[PDB]
């Protein structure tokens, strides 16, 4: 707990109709209060259906970075196509499982889409929470995780509305993230929200407190 | 190359000599063993002869120890042809895997997966230079979870497959007509039979079999009969007093 | 037979081993030896070999042990690795223990380290053959063979023309048991005399000669005495 | 065709005899010890003009105390020369006291013969094709020891090796005496050295290194001391 | 004795060269074209595709050009087996480095990686060479466009244009004479063509028997495209109205 | 793994395996390094297709580290090998001592590192001859020649490669101490092109100060051509 | 030590390769076909004697659902090769939630046979193998060689006369062929290889069509198919 | 033969071992190793007529009979090293035995594991196989005697009385003129010197003092391993000799 | 004891007290991380 409190951090996921939206604060911290950075991002893009926030110690998390771009970089190569986002999940798991006795102090979450094809394709919201040794929880409205996590629970339960167009969905997430990082002392300075969408993706800083 | 006959590597035809030579060192020794399985047991019938080697049979050696019958555990058994050295160093190769699979799994290996991975184990004798090829053809009987017999049978070029009636011995052709016939004739009967009587017969019919292959009748002392079956899953040996009694009821009838 | 005799791990048709018989071969060109023994004495004897006239002769006999010792015929990187062997074993034996060796088992360690290279075809024979002198409640003499076998002798005698030695060995053998030390060590130089070419004779400088004995811990004897027993044994070869 | 430990019909390995003929070339070095120290002397076969003098030295010095001659392989040499160096450096450490020569060679030869593989570890695959004359001052006095590719060390009053080794080892022969004196030892190297050379004895195609007595000290003959033995010489006859 | 089956195949020769890198460079010139070239748009690499049978599946299958990384392609002349050992090797160690720097690895550093794992089979070790020679191209921000030719023996060399495999030498000469410092990539595009069709003795080439892929840099991000039948298709047309 | 001696002894006392890595090295390109005052001038032969092969990718003029350079006949992918263990060992010999690698140490780290190779089992010999030119610990400019046996020297001026031997001697007929740097660059121009087809796109020219390696321009070598044709036409 | 038995030649060829294919080419018969809503593989599985028990000899095997593998050549390779192959399928499995891809496990087949002609002290497989599957990409039929290469066919036979049977094959494969004209083909194809009379002991067929679990057709399954 | 023959991992076309063979030529040209099995104990000799020539031996120096546990004999015919080789890996195993479970290694698994020791040896082609033929017995009083003949070739063989080495023929056709299951030890040691004088041309009546080891395991031992005593064997030896020689 | 045993044999002849104290330091610090519970006086006399 401490070694979380270090840094802090947290990243929060919602789904929409037809969408999809991750977002999280932007501060580095050191001994707990002290801010080094405002543009330290969580967020992580593995490829166009799929993203990972990692929050945690900050070392921790570059690692974990750059072991999954490793992972999926390779994969991607051997089989020509992108990575599943199912795919991905698992084998986060299982490489956060691999260190389970000396594990990577990092609350991941992946947040994507699924491609299923019939013609067209049908994507689907996929969101997924994970424990420092990689139990995971498969969700279909939200997923929090970082130091906030219980503020982040309690917006999320209270105005979460599902079936929600790009618009709505970004604002519910915005206002659910800026209301919990308002009540953490070690989380903040900063909100970033994306919003994915089968054609594009819409990229948002928040003028949030940088107290 | 100038080796391809040396070492186990394909000749120019595709052909691995090695394997063919090592089966014809089987083939040598000059041991016949018959196995035959029945509706609820399996019998395998041997000889209690000294395979041919550099030493001959000896007026002070003791013929009760001359066996090329084992129990690889107390329900699966088997009969090894060939080289002494090998048949001993696969009989213990199969006595290990056994006991390693019932300590991994829970459970008791049966015949046919002990089989597979012997043939397992000498795929890489087959594919590896620096090792020789063990010389030795093997019967393995038992019954499975489903109270089944179950006979397979294995060679020095690393194929397993699972016989009604199979047969080690110099000649193979006219031996695997004998068996035929012999089946056949068992077949045509159609009345069922309780499990003794399915014991007697299929005893009786290991030891016509053999009879037959050798073309010479055949002293109990010189022969080794086991058996298994639902009854007595156990793999046991019979007694040379049962063997003599087969023999002169076939004799008789 | 030149099909055979390529590696060391290759029976010939009539089942020998053709490269352990060459190393076997490297002992019959080295310098003559003889060890003959008393009821209490064991007396090592030996040539020393000059290269020319300003090299100085070779050694030819080595101290193992406080009551142990050894000569070489062969190869001399041989003789030195097994020296070093038995002095370790020796000493370690020494430091476990705080006793002296069983000289047989310190013999058939030897000879299973001789043995043990004769089985792979990435080694080789040692082409030393080794003569162990010791004192263990009594003399013993031991000679070890590339083979990997060792034997215990009353008297023995390796290196070149040692057939000679052999000879007078077996012509004198009855007289060493009851002899004396100087009888003993007087016998010694004769039979190594007996080797000896007529043209070469036996110095100071290319003689080597040991004893050990009951209470007599491995000696090489000085030069004086030395020269005084050459000395006796000219004068009584002259009669 | 062979391997590297395999026997001859006559007990010999024929790695160790083809390196016995490797080490027949090479400058031709000579040694002598006397009572009052121990001199190298070596003909230096420069090959150009280009070539830099002090980057080729036929005589080195394995440690404080000890000098050595090389014939035979250059890089096998040197090879060896450093492992000795290491060698009796480590000694000088554990014991606080200058190596005896005779321990240095027996070294050398342990090196030399690795390749037998007769103790399991080796890294050596061939012998060394290596000639060496080692001289030097130890508590017994001054010595000088030869070793040779098969493993077995001698010592020599006087010795040679190179290519006229055979005809320096018979001018040696016939004209050394033990009770020499230092000048006299100087004297008949250079004159061995002049006699057996193919060009014209100089300061410039003769090294010698000097191990005396009283110093135990190894030292390497500069210009000065070169010219006054050559001066000193007799004239040729 | 165990030698005898020896071969020696890390040993010199008396002329001073290594019998068994000889042998598989024999192998890669005997195997199909495989051609590269630079133009100011981007590297093309073509290949000749060795036919086998119709019964092949033809779509979405390249057997002679791969992709090693989003920067780095290369082309493919000798054992296929051995080119997907080396492929899938280059592959590692291209995210290998982009894991230790957090940048992509240029294209001449995995050359000489991937031409080190040569040379040290050639040097150490009782095992055979690698059967297989590369036309790597690829692209990055110090050294532009980048063309490599390495062969069995772990030599490389960079190039403008150049071929490997069968007949390589009469594309080299169609090279040669026809190649110019500045092309577009649609000039470029049909000097392959031509080349391909020279090398293969041919006038009107068949899109059935033809790989084209090139690697350009637009935009900030580096593209690969691995054309189809249809857009060789269009560019054999456009070829044979200029020839 | 695999020990098999490669290199063993002939029944004349030969190493057959270091003799054909010289021949390797004779099939090898030619490299001249000519040593001046306070610096060197290395040249080296190129072999490039004309309008096809990109001149600036082979390079057998390299840098091991901020003072030691080196130029190399034979094979070039065991070239690659030896150079990059010879620039590990200078970033290893300086975080060891605080100080830079002179270029004796070096040379000695090649030669053993050759003679290694020649005398481990499941290896072959380094078809490759080096030129390495460094200063010392005394600020002291060096040049040092190593061959595929393991033996090193140390020069004055020194050519390796194909037909080494007439450069070596038009070397020891027209060297003179202390030059300057143009005239110790006409110098190794000239000994080159005694072997190597007068062009300037076939030679690859490079001078070491304590400061750096500078490789000529083209312009000068061009000139310096010229100059060399002007004088062959004069005296033919 | 462990050295190459597998070289260059001086024409540079590998021999040993070239033997392992002749060996696969003297074996008996394999085909497989990709049809427009599933795979299929046959092959001729002859009874040598009355004596043995055709249930025990598997020639058409299962790595995992929806990948199946026929061989022609060595059945003790094959043995070894199909235990590696569900080993790398679970493997992935274990990796990454899901099935194992047919391109991955026959790019994966394929390195581990490449291996051992290269390595030392070993001589190569001799076997081809047919690996057919069906994933999320489609339908897959593979062929791995000897020397460690894989081909994608629409269609292709391994085995004795594989040229002719190929050309008869070939003759009569389009694209848009279904599971019944594909199991019809693959019967047909074999039955004019075979010498003699075929029946539904003498060959084997497995299936992966339309999504469903890969299925060995039973001799009852194959004695309907051969009705006709 | 035909270079089948230089290899011992390597058939020939008939499917033999000519390596091993070769091994065989080798024992049957070595020193006599017999075993016989008598009513009250197992008797082992070694007829070592080889070293005739060798005048300087130590006398009776040179044995080639064993125990393993006191209560187990075990000679051989073959090489000195290889057999000592063997003999330490049968102690070997009894050690490992005994530290397993307490009690004595049964003479049948520790034959099965020393012929699987030997033939492990004739499996690879870097490795020299053992060329030697052992002879592992014992007896008690409720089993009586077990003695095996293990084979270089890895075969073991139960018998009541076997022989190898140089000379085994004759020694076997004078061996089975007579039952020992119903004779003693002690006049078995006499019909042995007659076997020996007979048969082996090498061995007078003057050197079978010293060329010749007795060991047994008898009742009289406490069915425990020991060498018969001089005195026991002088009056068996001077009875056959002055037999043969009235006749 | 046994190190001097051992240097007595390959060096041939007896070490004085100061080899024998470099010695007896070596040995000492190899195992300085565990060191043996003893504290030694070694005393002699020298060549002077």
């Amino acid at each position: 707990g401490s070694i979380y409190n270090y840094n802090g951090g947290c990243v929060l996921g919602m789904s929409g109709s037809n969408c999809v939206a991750i977002a999280c604060d932007l501060r580095l911290g050191a001994n707990t209060f002290t801010t080094v950075s405002t543009k330290f991002s969580k967020i992580f893009k593995m490829n166009n259906n799929v993203y990972v926030g990692l929050s945690g110690l900050a070392t921790d998390i570059q690692t974990l970075y750059e072991i999954l771009r490793y992972r999926v970089n390779l994969y991607e190569v051997r089989q020509d196509a992108e990575m599943d986002v199912e795919c991905f999940a698992n084998m986060l798991s299982s490489i956060l499982y691999s260190n389970r006795f000396s594990p990577y102090f990092v609350n991941p979450i992946v947040v994507g889409f699924k491609l299923k094809h019939y013609k067209k394709v049908n994507y689907e919201p996929y969101l997924t929470a994970y424990d420092l040794i990689g139990a995971k929880c498969e969700t279909r409205d939200f997923v929090v995780n970082g130091v906030t996590s219980e503020q982040l629970f309690g917006m999320c339960e209270s105005l979460y509305v599902k079936d929600q167009d790009e618009n709505g969905l970004f604002e519910t997430i915005s206002q659910c993230l800026l209301s919990a990082l308002d009540r953490d002392c070690i989380s903040g300075w900063g909100a970033e929200v994306l919003v994915l969408t089968p054609e594009k993706i819409i990229k948002k800083k928040l003028k949030a407190r940088m107290d | 190359s100038m080796y391809d006959r040396h070492l186990t590597i394909f000749s120019p035809d595709g052909n691995l000599y090695q394997i063919e030579y090592a089966i014809k060192a089987v083939k040598n020794t000059n041991i016949t063993s018959v196995g035959v399985k029945g509706e609820n047991c399996a019998v395998i019938i041997s000889q209690k002869k000294m395979a041919t080697q550099y030493i001959s049979q000896d007026k002070l050696l003791d013929y009760n120890n001359i066996t090329n019958i084992y129990n690889i555990t107390d329900e699966i058994g088997c009969s090894m042809v060939g080289m002494p050295g090998d048949c001993l160093s696969m009989v213990y190769k199969a006595r290990s895997e056994a006991s390693e699979f019932l300590y991994s799994n829970g459970y008791n290996v049966n015949a046919e997966t002990l089989c597979r991975n012997i043939c397992d184990k000498i795929q890489v004798y087959t594919q590896h230079a620096y090792m020789r090829l063990h010389a030795c053809s093997g019967m393995i009987i038992g019954i499975d979870e489903n109270n089944k017999p179950e006979l397979f049978k294995f060679d020095p070029s690393g194929f397993c497959a699972g016989y009604r009636a199979c047969v080690i011995g110099n000649k193979e052709q006219e031996s695997i007509s004998v068996l035929e016939r012999l089946l056949e004739k068992r077949k045509k009967k159609i009345q069922q039979e309780t499990i003794d009587e399915d014991i007697r017969n299929t005893t009786i019919l290991a030891i016509e079999a053999l009879q037959t292959i050798l073309a010479f009748d055949l002293k109990a002392s010189e022969i080794e009969v086991a058996i298994v079956s639902t009854k007595n899953r156990n793999f046991t040996q019979i007694s040379e007093k049962e063997i003599d009694n087969y023999l002169t009821y076939i004799a008789e009838r | 037979r030149n099909l055979y005799d390529t590696d060391n791990i290759i029976y010939s048709p009539e089942g020998r081993l053709y490269q352990v018989e060459y190393a076997s071969e490297a002992i019959k060109q080295g310098t003559c030896a003889v060890a003959i023994k008393s009821k209490d004495y064991v007396v090592v004897s030996g040539l020393k070999k000059c290269i020319s006239k300003l090299s100085f002769p070779q050694e030819k006999i080595f101290k193992i042990d406080d009551y142990i010792g050894i000569s070489m015929s062969g190869i001399t990187s041989d003789a030195k690795v097994l020296t070093k062997f038995m002095q370790n074993e020796c000493l370690s034996h020494k430091f476990l223990y705080n006793e002296n060796i069983n000289i047989e088992s310190l013999v058939r360690s030897v000879a299973d380290k001789y043995q043990k290279n004769t089985q792979k075809s990435s080694k080789r024979a040692f082409g030393v053959g080794l003569m162990i002198a010791a004192y263990h409640n009594e003399p013993c003499i031991f000679e070890t063979r590339p083979n990997g076998s060792y034997f215990e002798y009353d008297a023995l005698s390796f290196g070149a023309r040692s057939h000679a030695s052999k000879t007078y060995l077996e012509k004198n053998l009855h007289l060493f048991e009851e002899c004396s030390l100087e009888e003993l060590i007087l016998h010694c130089l004769k039979a190594l005399k007996c080797s000896l070419s007529s043209e070469s004779e036996l110095t100071i400088s290319n003689t080597a000669l040991a004893v050990v004995g009951k209470n007599h811990p491995w000696q090489e004897i000085s030069s004086l005495q030395l020269e005084e027993y050459l000395s006796k044994v000219k004068m009584d070869a002259e009669q | 065709d062979r391997g590297v430990n395999t026997f001859s019909p006559e007990g010999r390995l024929f790695q160790v005899e083809y390196a016995l003929g490797a080490i027949k070339l090479g400058s031709t070095a000579v040694g002598i010890c006397v009572n009052d120290g121990v001199i190298l002397a070596s003909e230096r076969r420069i090959s150009s003009t280009l070539i830099e003098k002090d980057s080729v030295e036929k005589l080195l010095s394995i440690d404080d105390h000890i000098g050595c001659a090389m014939s035979g392989l250059m890089a096998d040499a040197r090879t060896l020369i450093d492992y000795a160096r290491v060698e009796c450096n480590h000694y000088k450490f554990i014991y606080n006291e200058n190596i005896n020569i005779k321990s240095c060679v027996e070294l050398i030869s342990e090196l030399a013969l690795d390749f037998s593989n007769l103790s399991d570890k080796k890294i050596m695959s061939r012998p060394f094709g290596v000639a060496l004359l080692i001289g030097g001052v130890d508590k017994n006095g001054p010595c000088l020891w030869y070793t040779e590719p098969s493993g077995t060390n001698t010592r020599f009053s006087a010795a040679s090796i190179g290519s006229a080794q055979e005809g320096a080892e018979l001018l040696l022969q016939e004209n050394y005496k033990k009770d020499m004196t230092f000048e006299q030892a100087e004297i008949l190297a250079l004159t061995v050295l002049r006699q057996v050379m193919e060009d014209k004895l100089s300061t410039s195609n003769v090294e010698i290194c000097a191990i005396k007595k009283s110093d135990q000290t190894f030292y390497k003959y500069n210009t000065d001391d070169i010219s006054r033995i050559i001066d000193v010489l007799p004239s040729p006859v | 004795m165990a030698r005898r089956y020896d071969s020696r195949t890390t040993t010199f020769s008396p002329e001073g060269r290594l019998y068994q890198v000889e042998y598989a460079l024999e192998a890669i010139n005997n195997a199909s074209i495989t051609i590269g070239l630079i133009t100011k748009d981007g590297v093309i690499l073509g290949a000749d595709k060795v036919f086998i049978s119709k019964l092949i599946d033809k779509a979405n299958n390249y057997e002679k050009i791969y992709k090693i990384d989003k920067h780095i392609f290369c082309g493919v002349a000798g054992l296929n087996a051995d080119a997907n050992i080396l492929i899938n090797q280059s592959r590692l160690y291209a995210q290998r480095y982009l894991y230790n720097y957090n940048e992509v690895q240029p294209v001449s550093q995995l050359v000489v990686q991937i031409c080190d794992i040569k040379q040290s089979y050639t040097q150490y070790g009782g095992l055979r060479p690698y059967g297989v020679s590369f036309l790597i191209g690829g692209y990055d921000t110090k050294d532009g466009y980048q063309l490599y030719h390495t062969d069995p023996s772990g030599n490389y060399s960079g190039w403008f244009a150049t071929a490997i495999g069968t007949n390589n030498l009469t594309a080299s000469s169609v090279l040669k004479q026809e190649w110019k410092n500045d092309m577009t990539l649609e000039e470029g595009l049909l000097l392959a063509l031509k080349t391909l069709a020279k090398s293969t003795d041919t006038e009107i080439p068949k899109s059935e028997k033809i790989e084209l892929a090139y690697l350009t840099n637009k935009d900030g991000e580096v593209y690969q495209k691995y054309l189809t039948e249809k857009e060789i298709e269009e560019l054999i047309k456009l070829y044979t109205q200029k020839y | 793994s695999y020990d098999r001696a490669i290199t063993v002894f002939s029944p004349d006392g030969h190493l057959l395996q270091v003799e054909h890595a010289l021949e390797a090295v004779k099939k090898g390109g030619c490299a001249v390094a000519i040593k001046s005052s306070n610096f060197a001038v290395l040249a080296v032969e190129k072999k490039n297709i004309p309008k096809l092969q990109n001149p600036k990718t082979t390079e057998k003029l390299i840098k091991l580290d901020e003072h030691n350079c080196l130029a190399f006949a034979g094979l070039n992918a065991d070239a690659r090998v030896l150079v990059n263990k010879t620039r590990l060992e200078c970033q290893r010999y300086y975080l060891n001592m605080d100080e830079p690698a002179p270029v004796d140490y070096i040379a000695k780290y090649v030669a053993k590192v050759q003679q290694k190779f020649t005398h481990r089992g499941g290896v072959r010999p380094f078809g490759i001859a080096t030129l390495i030119a460094g200063f010392k610990n005394n600020k002291e400019i060096c040049i040092y020649q190593t061959e595929p046996s393991g033996i090193y020297a140390a020069w004055k001026a020194q050519a390796i490669g194909k037909n080494a031997k007439i450069v070596q001697e038009f070397l020891e007929k027209n060297y003179q101490e202390n030059m300057e740097q143009k005239d110790c660059i006409f110098l190794a121009l000239k000994a080159i092109f005694e072997v190597v087809e007068l062009s300037s796109k076939n030679v690859e020219v490079a001078l070491l100060t304590e400061k750096d390696l500078t490789f000529i321009e083209e312009q000068e070598i061009n000139s310096m051509v010229e100059l060399i044709d002007q004088e062959r036409t004069k005296n033919n | 030590y462990s050295f190459s038995l597998t070289t260059f030649s001086p024409t540079g060829k590998l021999v040993q390769i070239e033997y392992a294919l002749n060996r696969v080419s003297s074996s008996s018969p394999a085909l497989g076909i990709r049809a427009k809503n599933g795979v299929i593989i046959a092959t001729e599985k002859k009874s040598p004697n009355e004596l043995i028990e055709e249930n025990s000899i598997f020639k058409i095997q299962q790595i995992s659902e929806h990948i199946g593998i026929v061989y022609a050549g060595m059945p003790g390779d094959f043995r070894v090769l199909l235990k590696r192959a569900r080993k790398e399928a679970i493997r992935y499995s274990l990796q990454y939630g899901s099935e194992i891809l047919v391109k991955e496990l026959v790019k994966i087949i394929a390195s581990i046979v490449q291996e051992f002609t290269q390595t030392g002290g070993v001589r190569p497989f001799g076997l081809s193998l047919l690996i057919c599957g069906v994933d999320v990409y489609g339908y897959h039929l593979y062929q791995i060689d000897p020397s460690g290469c894989y081909f994608n066919w629409m269609a292709t036979c391994v085995g004795k006369d594989y040229q002719n049977n190929m050309s008869f094959l070939e003759k009569r494969y389009n694209k848009d062929i279904e599971i019944e004209d594909a199991i019809h083909t693959a019967i047909l194809t074999l039955k004019e290889s075979y010498e003699g009379v075929l029946n539904e002991k003498n060959i084997e067929i497995g299936v992966a069509y339309d999504n469903k679990p890969f299925k060995i057709l039973t001799q009852n399954e194959i004695k309907d198919y051969l009705i006709e | 033969s035909a270079g089948y023959d230089l290899s011992v991992s390597t058939f020939s076309p008939d499917g033999r071992l000519y390596q091993v063979e070769y091994i065989y030529k080798s024992i049957n040209n070595n020193n006599t190793a017999l075993c016989l099995e008598c009513k009250d104990g197992i008797i082992c000799c070694c007829i070592n007529s080889n070293m005739d020539k060798n005048k300087m031996i130590k006398k009776n120096s040179y044995n080639r009979i064993y125990h393993v546990n006191n209560n187990i004999i075990i000679t051989y015919s073959g090489f000195d090293g290889d057999a000592r080789n063997i003999i330490d890996r049968a102690r070997s195993e009894a050690n490992t035995y005994y530290y397993n479970f307490h009690t004595n290694i049964p003479l049948h698994i520790l034959v099965n594991r020393i012929s699987l020791y030997i033939h492990a040896y004739t499996l690879y082609w870097h490795m020299r196989p053992f060329a030697a033929s052992i002879i592992i017995s014992s007896f008690n009083e409720k089993d009586k005697g077990d003695i095996y003949c293990i084979e270089p070739n890895g075969a073991c063989y139960k018998y009541s009385g076997i022989v190898i080495g140089k000379n085994k023929e004759m020694f076997k056709t004078e061996i089975e003129k007579k039952d020992y299951k119903d004779i003693n030890v002690r006049d078995a040691i006499e019909d042995i010197y007659k076997f020996i004088l007979t048969s082996d041309d090498h061995m007078n009546k003057n050197n079978l003092q010293n060329l010749v080891n007795f060991s047994w395991i008898c009742k009289e031992s406490s069915y425990e391993f020991q060498n018969i005593h001089e005195e026991i064997l002088t009056p068996a030896l001077n009875k056959a000799v002055e037999y043969i020689e009235k006749l | 004891q046994k190190k001097i045993q051992l240097f007595v044999l390959e060096h041939s002849h007896y070490p004085d007290i100061h080899v024998i104290d470099r010695l007896l330091c070596v040995i000492l610090y190899s195992r300085r991380f565990f060191p043996y519970y003893a504290f030694n006086i070694l005393a002699g006399v020298d060549e002077n």
